[PDB]
């Protein structure tokens, strides 16, 4: 029905990790035509290991496939921070089907803290001439991947219009963010200044902004 | 050198029809074992169907089986995917796959993938609005600029700056999905902010699915 492979696997730096896959007798235990496959965030898939343990050129002997009954294993040496991906196992089934995992998320952990970059925009004019207002409020460069957001009108929270993004991780391995508070012009207007406050370990950056 | 590049995908009604095509170029495409590998968004991957060297041999998922057609031209290397009866589960971007000689399932070659979308919903083309740098840049060191790419449907829309001639300090943040069902993004360039009167920066904005491309002009105040 599917190849179960663990959803999650973490590990640290020069570190080694095992995926495992386990099918049936009827698939990866009946037959040597297990591949593997690494998947990087809106990327293709990447062939890494064919017929259980054979490495197609230019994959590093980092990466390596192992069989035993109804599992396959990849084992991933020396842990670099550009293997955390998405790992699936594949094998050929007695139903002439084709068959992968569930896929497995390698996670690499070590890197630094990193505080978030807060940039906070007002609604422009063409939006407010449009009766419309938007602020919009970009977290940027932080690590771990957890924050908090917080709106602000010149005291006193604001729940209401407020929509925020699940932190991801962006192209320099850290978490990006995206925080937008919807308002009528006239709220806006109303009010002295607006406040983004993110939280990230403890330690609050608050950017303001005004109609000014 | 290997060559796989998919067409024909966007965004379509539940019930209705697409067919996806896949040009290649850079192998004997005749002698190979193609196939269609789905992958729904932020899910796994899954084999649709297959196609022999001749296309006389032909295998289906289940979950396609009565619905979908794997077809190729060997003379125009192209592969097909005929999709018809599509429902919302069917939403996923489809890769053509290129089976290592030797294998049957063995994926050597991916291509990019062309994403279908199946939604009740329509689409909707975006409002883009300037994100002015903050008052006092120019009373500093860097400014950040950017462009508010409001309400689309459905994923995805590039932003570029100056016509993809500024890649540098760009950040196209990933998309809100608002209650609404509608997405919004926001895309920053980091620039000095003594450049502000010399420089002039545009966000060019696309969005395929309702044929929209914008460029706003970002001006500072």
């Amino acid at each position: 029905s599917a190849l179960t492979q663990p959803a999650s696997v973490s590990g640290s730096p020069g570190q080694s990790i095992t995926i495992s896959c386990t099918g049936t007798s009827s698939d990866v235990g009946g037959y040597n035509y297990v591949s593997w496959y690494q998947q990087h965030p809106g990327k293709a898939p990447k062939l890494m290991i064919y017929d259980v343990s054979n490495r197609p050129s230019g994959v590093s002997n980092r990466f390596s496939g192992s069989k035993s009954g109804n599992t396959a294993s990849l084992t991933i040496s020396g842990l670099q921070a550009e293997d955390e991906a998405d790992y699936y196992c594949s094998s050929y089934t007695s139903s002439s089907t084709r068959v992968f995992g569930t896929g497995t998320k390698v996670t690499v952990l070590g890197q630094p803290k990193a505080n978030p970059t807060v940039t906070l925009f007002p609604p422009s004019s063409e939006e407010l001439q449009a009766n419309k207002a938007t602020l919009v409020c970009l977290i940027s460069d932080f690590y771990p991947g957890a924050v908090t957001v917080a709106w602000k009108a010149d005291g006193s929270p604001v729940k209401a219009g407020v929509e925020t993004t699940k932190p991801s991780k962006q192209s320099n391995n850290k978490y990006a963010a995206s925080s937008y508070l919807s308002l009528t012009p006239e709220q806006w207007k109303s009010h002295r200044s607006y406040s983004c406050q993110v939280t990230h370990e403890g330690s609050t950056v608050e950017k303001t902004v005004a109609p000014t | 050198e290997v060559q796989l590049l998919e067409s024909g995908g966007g965004l379509v009604q539940p019930g209705g029809s697409l067919r996806l095509s896949c040009a290649a170029s850079g192998f004997t495409f005749s002698s190979y074992i193609m196939m269609w590998v789905r992958q729904a968004p932020g899910k796994g991957l899954e084999w649709v169907s297959s196609i022999y060297p001749s296309g006389g041999i032909t295998f289906y998922a289940d979950t396609v089986k009565g619905r979908f057609t794997i077809s190729r031209d060997n003379s125009k290397n192209t592969l097909y995917l005929q999709m018809n009866s599509l429902r919302a589960e069917d939403t996923a971007v489809y890769y053509c796959a290129r089976i290592k000689l030797g294998t049957v399932t063995t994926v050597d070659y991916w291509g990019q993938g062309t994403l279908v979308t199946v939604s009740s919903a329509s689409t909707k083309g975006p409002s883009v609005f300037p994100l002015a740098p903050s008052s006092k840049s120019t009373s500093g060191g860097t400014a950040a600029l950017g462009c508010l790419v409001k309400d689309y449907f459905p994923e995805p829309v590039t932003v570029s700056w100056n016509s993809g001639a500024l890649t540098s300090g760009v950040h196209t943040f990933p998309a809100v999905l608002q209650s609404s069902g509608l997405y919004s993004l926001s895309s920053v360039v980091t620039v000095p902010s003594s450049s502000l009167g010399t420089q002039t920066y545009i966000c060019n904005v696309n969005h395929k699915p309702s044929n929209t491309k914008v460029d706003k002009r970002v001006e500072p105040k």
